[PDB]
């Protein structure tokens, strides 16, 4: 009814077992005498089953006793893991005391069937107006920010933090392996001082501690969003759900971390990887039912200055939507600092969206690429021996480059700004407007932080 | 104990079985629960199989048994406007489908003798295929390009475009993800082609087991209509995806790796498959059907899609691909981005039944027009560092731009045969000379249109009977001056 | 005596038999309840024998009898043969009853020796311009065809059949062409009602077959063609029979694809150990003796297109005559599209050919290398940079690459014009004449599938 | 304040341990576990609270802020900064200085390339003249 262990090479620890009772695939065992808990991946017979320890490791030895849960990893989910940091088994390390939530569910779960897919492709809508025209979301997709480190990538991340729950009452969750860069506070202080720290949970894991906890994190953040997704209010209906899973520091390891969403390990199992079955369930397990939709935003990294087909790409197969920062535009200062052309979304087709839509948006890049091409003759012949034609386009791309910029509710507290959330028809009036040439009376720096178009009328008439 | 046996290993879908001595090669077993199994591995001492479905439940210790069958799968009429998985098991929730017949899975194709050649035409609704690239009912050509390539929408467009003619029609589909399969049914559906189509489905959250079998359950759900007369068409969504599960199961279950990390036998696994397609006999036809029905020549047509990384055609797979099938077309990146749609190359696609599989106005007008375009592109490459240029090069150069511009095609707006063939007539004796190069793809809409209004019973008689006779070319050489004149866009 | 299977994996079958009555190498074997055979392969001590099943595995299970034939795999050879459709075992499948001929060979016997070893000393025009010219045939001699898939291999085997075949009497010629399907039928179609079918004797087999029946099918038409060429009439020859395999690769292929299941280790690019060896024993034993002649034309396929594969590098040692096929001429719109350069026949001598033909081909080939070398620095400079010397050897390279280019009376499916033949004189005559500077005011578009000069100089006038 | 001389050396010296050890080479020129063996030890350089400071200390010491920095060399070879070891570092640390050759060559010593040269934390550290 005990094991003992075997084998202890790297992650992986054979353990041994009983004729009439070996546990199954993804059982979750406890090791008596030290903090560590197994996870079985693979059968080799006589018994013998291939684990990966869980627990922080130290001072195993061989033929230690070694007692069955049973059941797989089970994580405490509800509403009072809101504002909390977490283990990797949900055993909270913030200081704050335990967490009161009584109800648990299994870590591996299988996915919702044909049956349970959608009847239709709806747009998730987020309170940046230029995110939303350009490269609009899809309640299900997969987003990926491909942003430097210079760049304030934190800030967009708390902006759809705080619009998800005003914009449609949605929670999220957090889940990353250590930190890559620091340039500014930690993540947990920097979400505290700006008060969204109540709507999202926290999972964190550093490197130092075995291989096992850097795995199998994004699989406890997408159980608590799926808890979060299924639970219904009083109209019987579920909510939307954001998953922030942090990129593990660099895309090298992000190659096998990128397939570790996609469910590969970067070589904890070195002899025979049991992905095929774990994996590829991952990529399911993100998707909008019926009743509820869960969305994955994750970061990558561009140090080549290559993204997209110029980058490996390897990302690219399966990410729907890539928000591109950039540094020049960031330079400018217009915050939030998204590339307006660079940036590509599968969404912005006149079949998904709409016929209007796709015709708004296709114009302003239009527009934005002729005035790209002429900066440099601007640039060393000055505007006014440019024709008026093109003037006017120059003016425009001004217009709503200047326009992209937004106050944030986030950052309310340091500047003090009212803050704005602009609907999305809202923008899509103004930015036709805008286009047809009813705003060319409307004067410069109007547009400028100042949010919305009757927002940018008033900011007009008192100045 | 010849049919009992015992479980010594699960791991990744990949289950070997102690005992089993009296046990087949491909022979389907059965697990405790109601899983089946497909004994591939024989030897001294043990045996590898593959299970059809989740593999979580499964320990060592367990019991299973032989069933002394091969795998095979539910086929007949009542399959059609159903949405099944990769065994014939209903998944949409629209009741049991009434079955009355099965089809073995493996099975060998015709022999030479019982064969014939290809001489009826599969339409597409694309002027580039139609015109340039023909497919005929028997022929099996191949769709090859990048990612977001539009390679899947000429797949549908096909499927569509097979309204009237009377050709049931499978789809497969490996490795996309729920909501894709999803919304194409949507589409099928709204545009009432569901009413002959059958879709099976394994998705990438089903086993590599699944997405290993689909393609042969699929063309031997088509082949019941080859094997009685009637034509079918069966479309496979991609073969990389069911190359990378073969290989995962190759490997998983030991096996000597080789070339590009990939396993033996991959030649053999997609040659055995495509092979399958072919066109019989009358004889072969009567033969099968025990003298039920008489004068009558089956067909069964593939279009596989393959696609590719970076935009080389010369890697060994691709290759390996191109040399089983009766043609491919090519859809390149460049041309993509740079708004040429549907984005097909010219020179490098080619088909290998030629002006067989075709009507005869068609293959009478539509002669040696993609050598011409290669012959252009590269003239075009050369003379952009010539200096001067004489009056043959230029005229040589404008007919080319022109064609490029008119093979553009929008999606979801299939041409019927009176169309092509007034567009490839137009073309050819030069009223397009004059035109601009822009404003080109404003003219066939238009012509079309204006032939379309009026000129109807010539249209009728176009598209009942493929015939070219004097009469219809004067009366189309006639019109089309009609149009040109005393009318305007 | 009699053994049973032991293991089976995919093709590869090892029988275990007897202390004493170990079968010899190639040694068929009969297994008793089914239509499938044996042949052994390699033997591994202990009486047990790797083996090679030829035809299905699927129906087979370990467990069953077989017995030993004691003699390798014999095909029946005679003068019944003629007209008569067999597959690899010799079985008829054109459903026209059995063979009347008792006489049998073994297909696996040894090479001739040097001594009976014969030159070759005539020329044998085949109509094409281009083989014609820069690459002279020869009776006797061996000619192989270099290609990538898709760039015109059988177009130019049938044509070469259709060409020479037809006309040449007492031929007796043996077809060993392997290909897809649809084209097969269509040929034995072909053939019977031009009624040349009595002189012609066919073995075919498919791409679905099992790796045992494509590796034995071209050893099957060796022996059919060694027995004709052999035997001589009363006052008579052997015929001078004809050899065309357009299967050679697919030995090769399926000998790689089974050596990794014999225990070969992998090498090279991961072709098989004993690539050389496997290559030479077949390719030796197509050759004339003092006692007969062969004429063999093969097809050679190129892997990934390119020529340094271990594949194709070895076989240029084994043939005379040799001609590469090039995908880039083909996506050019020339036909055919055979590689002016790295293409070369050993009967080039000024000896064989002659004094004329040797200049001519020379000065083309010398003019085209010249012009290959150009392309750079009109890239960088512009055309009008580079002298006038060399503006005629440009224009001079481009006309040549268009007049090689003929109509084939095979390929009238696919263009619908009309086929040529060009005799060897003509070839020679307009080449000397475009070389002299003579036709230097013909535009280039009048040397495209045109043929003959005098075609060239009509089809000038009609532009 | 830790300066490691150079970081490849230890890098070699690992893949030399791992070749000996009998494990795949892979397709790489290193083996995957190199990322990780250095992402363990520039983790280990941060500053701490004053509060974990008395905790650990047990009350001895307040309100005192303890530190620790990292400065790793890392060689590279023609200035390829594309190469397998050098891009893993890049990409966990908080700045970069480069140094050139040609500058080196040129005279111009120390050599230092503030075109791609930059900080993170910049602007915080520097004091207020
Ligand atoms: N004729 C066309 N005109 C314009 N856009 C087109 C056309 N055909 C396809 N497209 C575009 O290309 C998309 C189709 O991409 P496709 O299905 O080839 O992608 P994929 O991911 O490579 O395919 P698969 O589904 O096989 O994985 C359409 O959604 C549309 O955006
Ligand atoms: N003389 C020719 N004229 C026109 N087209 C040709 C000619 N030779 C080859 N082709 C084209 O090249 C393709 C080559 O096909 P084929 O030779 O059967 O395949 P492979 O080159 O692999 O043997 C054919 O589909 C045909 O369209
Ligand atoms: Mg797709
Ligand atoms: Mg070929």
């Amino acid at each position: 009814s005990s094991g003992r262990i075997i084998q202890i090479i790297g992650a992986v620890i054979d353990v041994e077992f009983e004729r009439t009772s070996v546990p199954k695939i993804y059982d979750a065992l406890q090791v008596d005498g030290t903090e560590t808990t197994l996870e079985v991946q693979q059968q080799l017979g006589d018994g013998v089953v291939r684990t990966i320890a869980m627990g922080s490791t130290e001072g195993l030895k061989r033929g230690l006793t070694v007692t069955s849960t049973n059941a797989p990893i089970s994580v405490p989910v509800g509403t009072a893991t809101l504002g909390r940091i977490m283990d990797v088994l949900g055993r909270p390390i913030d200081e704050a005391g335990p967490v009161a939530t009584e109800e648990r569910l299994p870590i591996h779960r299988q996915a919702p069937s044909y049956a349970e897919q959608a009847a239709s492709t709806d747009l998730l809508e987020t309170g940046i107006k230029v995110i939303d025209l350009l490269c609009p979301f899809a309640k299900g997709g997969k987003v990926g920010l491909f942003g430097g480190a210079g760049v304030g990538k934190t800030v967009n991340m708390m902006e759809l933090i705080n619009n998800i729950a005003k914009a449609h009452s949605g929670l999220s969750v957090f889940a990353g392996v250590g930190e890559r860069t620091r340039e500014g506070n930690d993540f947990y202080h920097e979400m505290k001082d700006s008060n969204v720290l109540d709507k999202v949970a926290m999972v964190y894991g550093q490197m130092n501690e075995p291989p096992g906890n850097r795995l199998r994190v994004a699989l406890t953040g997408l159980t608590m969003a799926e808890y979060f997704r299924d639970e219904k209010d009083e109209n019987g209906k579920g909510r939307d759900v954001l998953l922030f899973v942090d990129n593990i520091y660099r895309y090298t390891l992000a190659g096998t971390e990128v397939s570790a969403l996609l469910g590969r390990m970067p070589s904890a199992v070195g002899y025979q990887p049991t992905l095929a079955e774990e994996m590829g369930v991952l990529q399911e397990r993100i998707t909008s039912t019926k009743s509820g939709s869960i969305t994955s935003i994750q970061a990558v990294y561009v140090p080549a200055d290559d993204l997209t087909d110029p980058s490996p790409a390897t990302t690219f197969a399966h990410l729907d939507a890539t928000v591109v920062l950039s540094r020049d535009i960031a330079s400018s200062g217009i915050y939030p600092a998204i590339d307006p052309l660079d940036s590509t979304s599968r969404q912005l087709d006149p079949l998904v969206v709409g016929q209007e839509h796709y015709e708004i948006a296709r114009a302003v890049q239009n527009v934005l690429q002729r005035y790209k091409e002429l900066k440099d003759i601007i640039a060393i012949l000055g505007m006014d021996e440019l024709a008026e034609e093109d003037k006017l386009v120059v003016y425009r791309a001004r217009k709503i480059q200047r326009f992209f910029s937004q106050p944030f509710h986030v950052a309310e507290v340091f500047t003090g700004a009212p803050g704005k959330l602009v609907p999305l028809k809202e923008t899509i009036r103004g930015f036709k407007g805008l286009l047809a040439g009813e705003y060319d009376h409307i004067p410069e720096q109007a547009f400028y932080m100042v949010g919305g178009i009757d927002e940018v009328i008033a900011k007009a008439e008192k100045l | 104990a010849k049919n009992e046996g015992t479980i010594v290993m699960v791991s990744d879908g990949i289950v070997r079985i102690h005992g089993l001595a009296d046990a087949m090669y491909g022979e389907m077993i059965e697990f405790d629960g109601g899983l089946f199994g497909m004994a591939l591995n024989l030897e001294q001492d043990s045996v590898g199989a593959v299970v059809l479905g989740n593999y979580l439940s499964l320990q060592e210790g367990q019991k299973a048994r032989c069933t002394g069958r091969v795998l095979e799968v539910p086929v007949g009429p009542e399959l059609l406007g159903r949405v099944v998985d990769a065994l014939g098991n209903p998944i949409d929730g629209k009741g049991p489908i009434d079955a009355k017949l099965t089809d073995a899975v493996e099975k060998v194709a015709p022999g030479v003798i019982w064969r014939q050649s290809v001489d009826q035409p599969v339409q597409t609704g694309y002027k580039s295929v139609d015109t340039m690239i023909p497919v005929g009912r028997g022929q099996r050509e191949l769709i090859i390009g990048d990612r977001q390539t539009g390679k899947t929408a000429m797949a549908i467009d096909a499927i569509i475009a097979q309204k009237n003619s009377g050709i049931k029609c499978v789809y497969v589909a490996i490795g996309q993800k729920q909501s894709t399969i999803a919304n194409v049914v949507r589409k099928l559906e709204e545009t009432g082609a569901m009413a002959y189509t059958t879709v099976v489905a394994a998705a990438a959250a089903d086993p590599a087991a699944m997405q290993y079998l689909a393609p042969y359950s699929g063309c031997t759900m088509g082949e019941y209509f080859r094997d009685r007369g009637e034509d079918a068409l069966i479309i496979y969504d991609d073969l990389s995806k069911q190359a990378v599960a073969y290989r995962q199961i190759s490997l998983l279950l030991r096996r000597p790796p080789g070339r590009e990390a990939y396993p033996g036998d991959v030649f053999y696994l997609h040659s055995r498959l495509l092979e399958r397609a072919s066109r019989v006999s009358a004889e072969y036809v009567e033969k099968f059907t025990n003298g039920a029905v008489t004068g009558k020549t089956g067909s069964l047509t593939a279009l596989p899609i393959i696609e590719t990384q970076a935009g080389d055609v010369s890697a060994f797979v691709p290759t390996n691909v191109i040399s089983i099938t009766d043609g491919q077309i090519f859809l390149e990146t460049s041309l993509f981005n740079a708004g040429i749609r549907p984005a097909v190359n010219a020179g490098i696609s080619v088909s290998r039944v030629g002006g067989s599989a075709q009507t005869k106005i068609i293959k009478k007008l539509s002669g040696g027009i993609r050598t011409a375009l290669a012959q252009y592109r590269e003239l075009a490459a050369f003379a952009q560092f010539a200096s001067d240029l004489d009056e043959a090069t230029r005229k040589q150069l404008e007919h080319g731009q022109r064609v490029t511009e008119l093979m553009k095609q929008k999606q979801y707006a299939p041409y019927s045969i009176a169309d092509q063939a007034v567009s490839v007539y137009a073309s050819n004796e030069g009223y397009m000379a004059d035109v601009e190069v822009k404003k080109i793809v404003d003219f066939d809409a238009a012509l079309i249109a204006y032939f379309r209004s009026e000129y109807a019973p010539l249209m009728k008689q176009i598209d009942e009977t493929g015939d070219y006779n004097k009469d219809i070319e004067a009366a189309i050489k006639a019109g089309i001056e009609s149009f040109k004149a005393t009318q305007t866009y």
